[PDB]
RNA sequence: CGUCGCUACUACCGAUUGGAUGGUUUAGUGAGGCCCUCGGAUCGGCCCCGCCGGGGUGCCCUGGCGGAGCGCUGAGAAGACGGUCGAACUUGACUAUCUAGAGGAAGUAAAAGUCGUAACAAGGUUUCCGUAGGUGAACCUGCGGAAGGAUCAUUA
RNA sequence: CCGCCGGGCAGCUUCCGGGAAACCAAAGUCUUUGGGUUCCGGGGGGAGUAUGGUUGCAAAGCUGAAACUUAAAGGAAUUGACG
RNA sequence: AGCGUAUAUUAAAGUUGCUGCAGUUAAAAAGCUCGUAGUUGGAUCUUGGGAGCGGGCGUCCCCGCCGCCUCUCGGCGGGGCCCGAAGCAUUUACUUUGAAAAAAUUAGAGUGUUCAAAGCAGGCCCGAGCCGCCUGGAUACCGCAGCUAGGAAUAAUGGAAUAGG
RNA sequence: UACCUGGUUGAUCCUGCCAGUAGCAUAUGCUUGUCUCAAAGAUUAAGCCAUGCAUGUCUAAGUACGCACGGCCGGUACAGUGAAACUGCGAAUGGCUCAUUAAAUCAGUUAUGGUUCCUUUGGUCGCCCACUUGGAUAACUGUGGUAAUUCUAGAGCUAAUACAUGCCGACGGGCGCUGACCCCCUUCGCGGGGGGGAUGCGUGCAUUUAUCAGUGGUGACUCUAGAUAACCUCGGGCCGAUCGCACGCCCCCCGUGGCGGCGACGACCCAUUCGAACGUCUGCCCUAUCAACUUUCGAUGGUAGUCGCCGUGCCUACCAUGGUGACCACGGGUGACGGGGAAUCAGGGUUCGAUUCCGGAGAGGGAGCCUGAGAAACGGCUACCACAUCCAAGGAAGGCAGCA
RNA sequence: AGCCUCUGGCAUGUUGGAACAAUGUAGGUAAGGGAAGUCGGCAAGCCGGAUCCGUAACUUCGGGAUAAGGAUUGGCUCUAAGGGCUGGGUCGGUCGCGGCCGGCGCCUAGCAGCCGACUUAGAACUGGUGCGGACCAGGGGAAUCCGACUGUUUAAUUAAA
């Protein structure tokens, strides 16, 4: 290296803009953004690869520069502008508007929502600031800072942000008993109420999580971003609802739906 | 005596010391209000840190260093440097072929704050990963326990 | 150029590291400022980041303070005294962080002589009688007399300072980096500080 | 079995301060850049005058045309004193590697030459080790060993 | 003289069990593979040579290669057959 | 439709032997002994037992229990209630569960590529009037060290003795 | 598939080797009907190289007055396509190769509270020229050289978001300390209390230094935030107060004043993203025919410094006299760029991994350099060394380990 | 040691004056080359002092050995580094600034003042690269022969083996 690297080989490309070995050498590379390269969806992959809306890269070029696509209600012309946990992506000439919730396997859904539910949005918080003259600042996981928050918002909690305004509207501290989707690692896009977290000094903290069916995974704190007060997620969930079925079960349940389904 | 020995004046910054136009002798009874800190991870900031007349920038019990990463232990083997000792960490590196281990060691120079008195060789000592403090020395002694073996 | 790298020198044990790369723009060393005392002369430098760095090569004045009284007039730096590092930097009059320097007393004199209204050094009655009482002699009184009689006893100075003001030069020590910063900022050597450095100077000259 | 005889191939020793490349570097010398100190092709600007015109209150604000102090800040090239990294070059040192070599001595080939016949049978002199000394060659002889013997015994 | 006991030097005897075999209370407990640990061999010669290092007054001692060549050299026992 | 020789290298090599070779004679145990590192090192310390639920009046398999301490610490005018802290797991070694482990490769879910190496799609719904449905892109391993949590079988290691909790 | 067979001997049983066996890995020997996948100048020479190409860029939105062409149409500066030129980006990725390199590359792991960060995202932006002031070059026009180059001589013009400059704004209004002072109550008066004050000086987002107090945040502040005193890194802090295209409006109201959307560059505080960087712990090939190494030429440490981006013997000075070692250092070697894997394989290994994925390095070799956020950048240049081209003999241009 | 000078001594070692020929005997110096020089490097010069760096083959393990081979060296202005000597029994009492007693102190880390030889190291500055500037002052290396080494010897031709 000398400078920064403006390029990405297919293969090296993470496991979920779900790309295939043939067809190319390169993968698209998230242009820098709010979300970290490794936890993205460059718009381009929706269009040609997920929805089969376009076909190629040029087909997508011609889409976004009509100015149809609106990633959190603010219009993007970058084919490679990164989306990631908790975004919107309104199409508008269609009225579909999706999210970007990850599936139980951790691979970003094609999950459609109402025209409502494209206003409320969620965001975890990374720090309290106290900026200057005592004006306090948030830092959302999607790299918004939001000045002037309610002083009871602490770190790792979530915010029910509007969109057209920015702003905040009511919120969920990170206690026991509330609802968590997991945004990192293995137990990824898997959902459940907490139970108990294990504070450690130095090394970052572990969080035990129980789900509907009663399967306790644990995680590091920095992957848990919460989604409700307790067994009441404010957002619509993906079909499956981050329960996660053992390959054994999934296999049979998929196959058991088959034959009986007609 | 003792403290200001070297050439430049040695002082805890973030205590300005003078202001006095009142009775009760001259200065306070502590005289110099001493900057110390609690370090963290529960290790008791020892008595001689707080009591002490002394001064070393590289001590965490009386100066600017942050302890922040990997906590280890070793044994004290040589104390022939000034405000630094050498510790010796022993182990078993495993070969898989030969389904057995061999003894190894990586001795490691390490800061030793002179709050932390009555250390000797053959002395179990716990260390924190610090700022890269000198050429070799990245570690700073946090709690000497003198424990295994011999006597009070 | 004149690099700053662990890359070249021996390892702890005493083996000789081989090279690895070339020198990179990285382990970069510029030559020194070794700043003097003259009419101001500072060159900028462009550095890493973009950013810049104010390397002083001639430097006359400093923005540098009482501890106790809690002021800091901007004052001429008259002359370097000892510098603990090394004894060329004294002779050559090279200002660097923790140089001990003589400075002008005058701007510090002239706000006791506002504030508490009591003189320094000692004099017969040449400057004092026309100007101090020109600072004193009240026609407001009552509020003010109460005020810098509330500025009480403790319009007081240590003998050690009191002395120096006869001379119109104070002992102070640089706390900025003239070569990095661009200024020769500092505190006045006051109380304990002030007592080696005299005793160093005294013992040095013999 | 060994000398000895002839032929062939390896490496060895080998007079030749033998030759070649690489890596460190002792010593010197040291391109260019980089920094610092100067410099000052010049170029302005500020200004000061002469004369003239338009606007304003002899004076001022603008304009036109001339001149001169080149006053005093700015920019400012060529250049020069210093310093620092430093390729490079010159001479030593080391070590690495690689090879030139008159002539000398082994081995092997290998394998059918001569002179013996050392060993295996009690190999004609039980054999072998170590050491020593000797000898045309195996060899031989001392001393101390060894049995891997040619006696597990010698007949109170 | 007759016993026993510990630890010594040894003997015979045997389908323990070993052991290619000769043999071996131990060379026994080993494909039923590992009680602890030291040394040390990897076809034969070249060679215990060359070279290097070291010790020695020196004989020499200790450490100790390769190219090359070579198909067996060897060990235990069998009949032979010649002393 | 390939097939030959050139040589590097693996099994074959129980001919490098950790598993797992050998040392009377076959190649081979120092002449003998002392001895610092290293390796290796006897035994010995909470148990039987209790209380129950569950298999085969009692007997015989099979499970949750009797980590201790603290409460000096939180609180889910005097409180409890016990979690929050720490004595800390004597100090490890050991074991088990997490988390973290880039993809490709690998192991291997799914799939008339016509099979297969492969590929990752495809499948469907559909007479296309559906002017559209449905599912994927499974998972395991990933040494050592590092991080987390159980267990205390064995190995060290520690604590009171010119007195101390 | 856990594996064997030939060969010493008149014959036997062994040790032991030689020789077979299969795969894999590279030679080329001969042959070659179809079809699908598919490696390829790495080992020798990171040796050398002919030539051909591999890195440019325009929306409506930085300048455009080429006459280029139309327009469609002008006189009003524009209009609209538009060759050139300045400007802003990029050129810092990619591509190639592995010469070096043995705790060094690198893996995993951790740290940055010992740091920088173009861009993207989010934010945040009110102290008499602003109705924009100055000035100067390219294309362009002309006159020029040289043998020759991606060489310029020189005279006029002329742009700007290129280069400078610097104003309205805000409130003679508000708040810090100073305060010409002033009033009332109390006091014999001094004094004590209550007040109120024209006029000065300050009148900050950043900077550095000094001090003071203890909304929010950590295991971990000597942090953030707040208070006071200062300065100006000053042209070479910033904003502060920046410029285009759509051109669409409303006025208790007539022509001004308010307004609308888009962009561009700023930027300061900040966050964030790609990173980059320097640290932790633990991890490697052979070798002793290498036993001691390391140390005024920094070896290990302390103190104080300089330099940098930052902690650091990065460097200087003064002190100390250290640090490593047969758990094999130190020395030497490699047919060594490091991982991720490969073929082999009863279980265990053994060798290979220059091989597309990750990580490192180098562009004949070194060193230094500009420029740049970002490079010590080689499709830049500066010498030297090492190579090499054209020549009018004065001079000039050379870098395939981009693709061919 | 050499070389310059005071005390002390001389008056150029049995004559003078004038020139500057050849030969001489004493001294010097040479472009380029550089032993071609002779039997042979016969004479001389190179080296030369100190400080720092550095060091071979061989060995009798002492040496070799100042091996070899390098650097530096002035004047000036500094800095740094090397020592002696004396001083507290102060507070109270009492006795004559002095003593005595008793008490506290007790620098026991010393610090304070006052003296006086010398050295050594480092840094600026500085001079037409000059600096051991007068003089003192080892040329080196690779070999063979002889004689173990010190010494001695042919007074007037041999110093060696
Ligand atoms: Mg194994
Ligand atoms: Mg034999
Ligand atoms: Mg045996
Ligand atoms: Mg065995
Ligand atoms: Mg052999
Ligand atoms: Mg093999
Ligand atoms: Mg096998
Ligand atoms: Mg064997
Ligand atoms: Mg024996
Ligand atoms: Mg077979
Ligand atoms: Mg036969
Ligand atoms: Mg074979
Ligand atoms: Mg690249
Ligand atoms: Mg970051
Ligand atoms: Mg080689
Ligand atoms: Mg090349
Ligand atoms: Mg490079
Ligand atoms: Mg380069
Ligand atoms: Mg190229
Ligand atoms: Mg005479
Ligand atoms: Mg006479
Ligand atoms: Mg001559
Ligand atoms: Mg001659
Ligand atoms: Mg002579
Ligand atoms: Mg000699
Ligand atoms: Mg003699
Ligand atoms: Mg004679």
């Amino acid at each position: 290296a000398r400078g920064p690297k403006k390029h990405l080989k297919r293969v090296a490309a993470p496991k979920h803009w779900m790309l295939d070995k043939l067809t190319g050498v390169f993968a698209p590379r998230p242009s820098t953004g709010p979300h970290k390269l490794r936890e993205c969806l460059p718009l381009i992959i929706f269009l040609r690869n997920r929805l089969k809306y376009a076909l190629t890269g040029d087909e997508v070029k011609k889409i976004c520069m009509q100015r149809f696509i609106k990633i959190d209600g603010k219009v993007r012309t970058d084919i490679t502008y990164p989306a990631g946990f908790m975004d919107v992506i309104s199409i508008d000439k269609t009225g579909e508007n999706f999210r970007l919730i990850y599936d139980t396997k951790g691979r970003f859904a094609v999950h459609r929502i109402t025209p409502e539910e494209a206003k409320y949005k969620l965001c975890k918080v990374r720090k309290i600031f106290v900026g200057t003259k005592g004006i306090p600042h948030l830092v959302t996981h999607d790299a918004r800072t939001i000045r002037y928050p309610d002083p009871l918002i602490k770190v790792n909690d979530t915010i029910q942000i509007d969109l057209e305004t920015g702003k905040i509207t009511d919120f969920i501290k990170f206690d026991t008993g509330n609802l968590c989707m997991v945004t990192g690692g293995a137990n990824l896009g898997r959902i459940g109420v907490i139970t108990n977290r294990e504070r450690h000094p130095g090394s970052f903290d572990v969080v035990h999580v129980k789900d509907a069916n009663g399967n306790s995974f644990a995680t590091r704190l920095s992957n848990i971003f919460v989604i409700g007060k307790g067994n009441k997620p404010w957002i619509s969930l993906p079909r499956g609802k981050g329960i996660r079925l053992t390959i054994a079960e999934e296999r049979d349940k998929r196959l058991a739906a088959k034959q009986s389904s007609g | 005596a003792d403290i200001q020995t070297e050439r430049a004046y040695q002082k805890q910054p973030t205590i300005f010391q003078n202001k006095k136009r009142v009775l009760l002798g001259e200065t306070g009874k502590e005289k110099l209000p001493r900057y110390y800190k609690n370090i963290g991870l529960g290790f008791k900031t020892p008595k001689e840190a707080i009591e002490g007349t002394y001064i070393d920038k590289k001590c965490p019990f009386t100066g600017n260093v942050s302890i922040r990463g990997r906590i280890l232990s070793g044994v004290v083997t040589k104390m022939k440097m000034q405000r630094t000792i050498v510790i010796r960490r022993d182990y078993l590196h495993y070969i898989r072929k030969y389904n057995r281990f061999e003894k190894r060691h990586k001795n490691m120079s390490v800061h030793l704050s002179p709050c932390f008195r009555d250390v000797q060789i053959g002395d179990i000592v716990t260390v924190g990963e610090c700022r890269p403090l000198s050429k070799t020395v990245r570690f700073n002694v946090l709690k000497v326990t003198k424990a295994a073996g011999t006597k009070k | 150029g004149i690099s700053r790298d662990n890359w070249h020198k021996r390892r702890k044990t005493g083996g000789k590291r081989k090279p690895y790369h070339k020198k990179r723009k990285y382990e970069l060393g510029r030559p020194a400022a070794n700043t003097k005392i003259g009419p101001r002369r500072i060159h900028t430098v462009r550095v890493r980041g973009g950013n810049k760095k104010y390397r002083a090569l001639r430097l006359d004045v400093g923005n540098f303070s009482w501890g106790s009284e809690c002021c800091t007039r901007k004052t001429r730096i008259i002359d370097v005294v000892y510098n603990a590092s090394n004894n060329e930097l004294v002779r050559t009059k090279t200002l660097v962080k923790n140089c001990i320097v003589l400075i002008d007393s005058t701007p510090y004199r002239q706000w006791y002589e506002s504030h508490y209204a009591l003189p320094l050094g000692r004099k017969k009655g040449a400057k004092l009688t026309p100007e101090e009482e020109e600072i004193l002699n009240k026609k407001r009184s009552k509020k003010i007399q109460k005020k810098y009689d509330e500025r009480k006893k403790n319009a007081k100075i240590s003998s050690l300072l009191e002395e120096q003001f006869q001379q119109g030069k104070l002992l102070a020590c640089i706390a900025s980096r003239p070569g990095q910063c661009g200024r020769a900022d500092g505190y006045v050597l006051e109380g304990k500080e002030l007592e080696f450095y005299l005793r160093k100077i005294k013992a040095r000259k013999g």
